[PDB]
């Protein structure tokens, strides 16, 4: 009762380092980062279209997407952006706390409505829905020390050999290569195609 | 980082010849050296925390008893926070260092107890335990009620500020919880072992303890000028209350402290309807420019050519910036601002393109820049022309403004743009059917995608454009030829013309309606608010027809208002309904529900002096300097009441308790100032968040103790007697 | 959670639904029973029908509340304009036309072709000019549609 | 457990009104509404088929 | 179909396109002779199924 508790004073040492002892436990299970959830959870929906215009990338697609974009639970602002070079991005912000992989979900499901309604070449390019934050985490860069391979090689080097593993880590939610792949680029000469009598179609 | 590191490593042996990879752009190791650098200032707090009790005392295992009850707490604490799910952040572990001092000062008062009836009675410990428990054991759960009211209720509030302050609140509560079971559990069943029931010891520390007995006796004989005047220093009070008041419209409030990272972007943006050569030469002289001139704080710069934050093109541009690391770049003059602002006069000197050179913020989450942010957006549908001629009227009344500093479109301006129209009647009377000719438009320029192919083990794709010298300018639309309805060739000169005409590259909504951005900081000495009553006052000159609308941190920092009064209000009223509970009386407990401007003033002047703005960490400070302040009040007036119910006159035991109070209280002050002094003065990775937490919390414990000390007992007198 | 179950088995469902079915996109949508508010415009002059009314709704309310905390799904009574074309048959003889033909002809006129770019990379060294070439664009008023030729 | 506060009514007074300043602060944050979730949870699949 | 035709044109497809998915353990896939696919994707212990 009382002397039970009183009396032992190695019963007191024995809880004083239990507590220690979960302490340790616990900072080895703990994560380690710099401040806490403080923005909201975001979700940007790009794809890149390519030889369009501003205008051209929006009336087709943005303003297509985000028209059906109503009927979202948590939804704060809805904010889009359609560049010149012909890739564009959606990002719906949703209020703080939420879930990120149901708003992923009901985003998903809100524009699989508006994606047959886009161009075919815009969905062929691959329309992609990415959950992750607006910052940079970390630029991995290859660099060739010879000189033996120009920007275009290392470009495709990273798109065919790191991209693949890297983007399914745990961890990596967005990417975004500085480049691109090889393809095979076929360059039409339009006098002689105009020899033959022929078109690009 | 550590999964992509280790994904890297295993990819590596793969590599081919010469083909090394690197890291030119990383914000984890200020991540690493943050948490570092705050464990290791606890590591020195806890030992000059030992170090003073060995060297002052001169025993050594009465000193064994808080230093052994100060890891027991701390890693309570941690399993504590990790049982509600909290990651150990910055915040945590600030939350550990001003914990310090409300964990170490309860082991101090009960060795400092059974040291005093040691030196009373010396009997046998279980019945002077059983009544030195019977005075501390209410005393504790009394201080464990009154400091969760002074600081548990700012967990009840939403918001960025609401999580940070709940983080804060959490730390600071599972410290003193742990630590009131914990000393009463352990530190009489830890002091009642093996101790010696010290006194008369010679040289030279012994004669320094008498002399500490001598500027006790001064002190005895100092009081006695404050006593007789009984008048006058209500007068001098009252003015002390009144500048607090005048000083909290000085100092200018903020959210959090625009920190170091290492990191530094550049933004390079040409006219813009130039080409990527202009660009690429404004790009390699910015980087021969800080390579060559600024070597010694710019580690490698990794320029990126058509992506910067604004948009996307053929004419901008973006270096990533990764400087040395702290140990490289030592002194106020090579940190990321002012190597910003040596950068932005010399970005000044590039005068063709315009470059603006921005530092992120401090936390990275919540956006890409500092300062605010507002969508400048239509609703009728005025017209995108209208618009632009608003968004540059914006701009410029905001640069005529002495409240903003620095606004930005954050997008691209109106660009020639060539637009050929089709002779749609002649074309098709010619024979060539329409069809035709949108295909060859859409495959010569626009870089038709047609089926994909495999190699060497990867399915790529297949794309199909014109030359890269028959598209250049508009004499070379002409060498496209399209076929007739029957085999005939007819030119674009035929049927189709051209004209210039105007637009913007990058078009933005917001809400399902146009819009653009305005991209901005405050003053240097203004607040958020100055700047957001700035722009109501920019936004009432725009024409009928278009709003403005907030985003980001604006969005919360203008919907959300200010919980802050209601914070202090709420907290001190509950906080004097704990005093009322531990001195069970109404009109008592006013002589430390009043100390609370005096110990606050201290934290003002030295955040005045510093130029140390107000944040969430200045009120952490204000919080608990007011609650270590009243920690040491109470324990005044409670025993002096105690020894005054007890049979003795008010101010005789008034005098007896505070003379025999004066040594813990004084004690344990100077042991939190050489707590929270390593990071106040500290250089190296998260500076501004451990200078802010570390002024706030010294200016005012070291104006409030040893003011409260001379004055709680006058005012104590002056509402029981009077 | 229900929400993700139901278009879990959604798709196992989709697979066995005609092409269409599955060119088209089916939605899946939390289900209230009650009508909380009905918000409707009217006409105080008589001047503007009901129509425009509906036009007026789907084009400048529903996309400004739909976006806000509370309003889920809902339902316009009535729908927004479209550029409604009325074929006649006597004229369509009158002519050898077919609508097929009106079909195909109109797919081809309003479109909004990638057209391209002036100085797009790869450029030829000594590039100075860019510009973004606008193609045609979609039509926009009726005397627009009233001029595609057939 | 009343023999405590007998002698000591202030700590029951404060316990009390510390019970209404928790009430009063959780009254101005409460949603007001008619009922609670009453009704089923009910998903509406629904799609048009052409004609 | 083959096996590379199946390998070629669906498979490797949908390994490109299917990034970043929550709890992703590894990723496996075969193509068989008659025609069909399967791609076995095993997320991680305590993941929630649906």
């Amino acid at each position: 009762m009382s002397k039970f508790f009183i009396d032992r004073p190695i019963f007191a040492w024995v809880i004083a380092l239990v507590i220690m002892l979960a302490g340790g436990l616990s900072i080895l299970s703990l994560p380690v980062n710099q401040y806490p959830a403080i923005a909201p959870p975001a979700i940007a929906v790009q794809v890149s279209y390519p030889g369009a215009s501003a205008e051209t990338v929006q009336d087709t697609v943005v303003q297509v997407i985000e028209q059906q974009m109503n009927g979202i639970d948590n939804l704060r602002y809805i904010s889009s952006e359609s560049n010149s070079d012909g890739s564009m991005t959606i990002t719906v912000t949703f209020e703080q706390g939420t879930d990120p992989d149901i708003a992923q979900v009901q985003v998903q499901n809100k524009l699989q409505l508006a994606t047959p309604l886009l161009p075919q070449e815009v969905q062929r390019q691959g329309i992609r829905v990415t959950k992750a934050v607006k910052n940079f985490l970390m630029v991995v860069g290859v660099v060739s020390t010879d000189g033996s391979m120009t920007k275009e090689d290392l470009s495709n080097y990273i798109v065919s050999n790191i991209q693949d593993p890297l983007s399914r880590t745990k961890g990596v939610g967005d990417f975004q290569v500085f480049g691109s792949q090889y393809s095979m680029r076929i360059w039409l000469d339009p006098a002689k195609l105009n020899s033959y009598q022929l078109t690009p179609g | 980082a550590k999964a992509i590191r280790q994904t890297i490593a295993n990819l590596e042996p793969f590599m081919p010849q010469g083909m090394k990879v690197v890291y030119p752009y990383d914000t984890t190791p200020v991540v690493s050296a943050s948490i570092h650098e705050v464990v290791k200032t606890l590591g020195e707090a806890i030992l000059l925390v030992f170090l003073v009790m060995y060297l002052f005392l001169q025993n050594f295992r009465a000193t064994l008893i808080p230093t052994i009850a100060v890891p027991v707490v701390l890693l309570g604490t941690f399993g504590v926070l990790a049982a509600f799910g909290f990651s150990i952040n910055t915040l945590t572990m600030f939350g550990m260092v001003l914990a310090i001092g409300l964990l170490v000062d309860d082991a101090i008062v009960v060795v400092e107890n059974v040291e005093r009836v040691m030196a009373e009675e010396g009997l046998s410990p279980r019945e002077a335990a059983r009544k030195s428990m019977g005075q501390i054991q209410g005393a504790l759960v009394g201080i464990a009620m009154v400091l969760s009211a002074v600081f548990l209720p700012m967990a009840f509030f939403g918001g960025s500020t609401g999580v940070i302050y709940r983080q804060f609140s959490i730390t600071i509560v599972s410290a003193m919880a742990l630590s009131v079971i914990v000393a009463l559990i352990l530190t009489p069943a830890l002091c009642a072992t093996m101790l010696k029931p010290g006194e008369h010891k010679g040289g030279f520390f012994g004669w320094f303890n008498r002399m500490f007995l001598s500027t006790t006796h001064g002190y005895e004989r100092g009081v006695a000028s404050i006593l007789k005047h009984r008048a006058p220093y209500l007068l001098i009070y009252v003015v002390i209350v009144a500048g607090m008041i005048w000083m909290f419209t000085r100092i200018p409030t903020a959210f959090l402290p625009d920190e170091d990272q290492g990191v530094l972007f550049a933004q390079v943006q040409t006219p813009p309807g130039s080409s990527a050569e202009r660009t690429q030469v404004v790009v390699d002289s910015m980087r021969e420019y800080l390579l060559e001139k600024e070597s010694s704080s710019v580690s490698s710069v990794f320029t990126v050519t058509g992506f910067n934050f604004a948009g996307r093109g053929q004419s901008s541009g973006m270096a990533f910036i990764m400087l040395k690391p702290w140990e490289e770049r030592p002194g106020g003059e090579n940190s990321v601002f002012e190597l910003a602002k040596r950068a932005q006069m010399h970005f000044f000197s590039f005068k063709d393109a315009m470059v603006f050179a921005f530092a992120p913020p401090s936390v990275l989450e919540l956006g890409n820049a500092t300062g605010f942010d507002l969508f400048l957006q239509d609703q009728a549908g005025v017209g995108h022309e209208v618009l632009l001629q608003a968004r540059n009227k914006f701009l410029m009344l905001a640069a005529q403004n002495p409240a903003l500093q620095r606004v930005r479109p954050n997008g691209m301006s109106d660009e020639p743009q060539y637009k050929l129209e089709i002779d749609d009647e002649k074309a098709s009377a010619l024979g060539v059917s329409l069809a035709d000719i949108n295909s060859t438009v859409s495959i010569a320029w626009g870089s038709s995608y047609v089926n994909d192919f495999i190699d060497r083990g990867r399915v790529k794709r297949v794309y199909l454009q014109g030359r890269p010298d028959a598209r250049m300018n508009p004499d070379d639309l002409s060498k496209w030829y399209v076929r007739n309805d029957k085999g005939e060739m007819v030119p674009f000169n035929a049927f189709a013309t051209g004209k210039w005409e105007y637009g913007s590259p990058k078009l933005e909504r917001y809400n399902g309606v146009p819009a653009m951005e305005i991209l901005g900081e405050p003053a240097p000495g203004l607040s958020s608010g100055d700047a957001m009553a700035a722009v109501e006052e920019i936004v009432k000159q725009l024409p009928k027809g278009v709003g403005y609308s907030w985003t980001g941190l604006s969005y919360e920092e203008r919907l959300s208002g200010s919980q802050a009064p209601a914070l202090y209000a709420l907290s001190l009223l509950v906080v004097f309904l704990c005093l009322a509970a531990l001195y069970e009386s109404w009109s008592i407990p006013f002589s430390v529900m009043l100390v609370v401007p005096l110990g606050v003033i201290g934290a003002l002047l030295a955040t005045s002096m510093r130029g140390l703005s107000n944040d969430v960490f200045f009120q952490v400070g204000l919080l608990t300097t007011i609650g270590l302040s009243a920690k040491n009040a109470i324990l005044i007036v409670e025993f002096a009441k105690e020894l005054h119910e007890q049979g003795k006159g008010i101010v005789e035991a008034a005098i007896e308790a505070c003379r025999m109070r004066l040594r813990p209280i004084v004690m344990t002050s100077l042991a939190f100032i050489l707590g929270v002094v390593p990071l106040a003065i500290s250089t190296g990775a998260g500076s501004g968040s451990q200078h802010a937490i570390g002024t706030g919390v010294i200016g005012g414990m070291v104006t409030a103790t040893v003011l409260a000390i001379f004055w709680v007992p006058l005012f104590y007198v002056a509402v029981s007697t009077l | 959670i229900a929400q993700v179950q139901v278009q879990n088995k959604l798709q196992l469902a989709t697979p066995l639904l005609p092409q269409e079915v599955q060119r088209q996109g089916i939605r899946v949508t939390k289900a209230v029973k009650n009508f909380l508010m009905v918000v409707g415009v009217v006409s105080t002059d008589g001047s503007m029908t009901k129509e425009d009314l509906s036009n007026y709704i789907v084009s400048n309310i529903q996309d400004p509340l739909s976006r806000t905390k509370g309003v889920g799904d809902f339902q316009v009574f009535g729908s927004q304009y479209s550029m409604r074309i009325w074929l006649d048959p006597a004229k369509l003889n009158s002519y050898q036309l077919t609508p097929g033909d009106v079909s195909s002809a109109i797919q081809a006129q309003n479109v909004q072709i990638s057209s391209g770019q002036l100085g797009g990379l790869p450029a030829v060294k000594g590039q100075q000019l860019n510009a973004t070439i606008i193609g045609k664009t979609r039509l926009q008023t009726a005397e627009q549609f009233e001029n595609i030729l057939l």
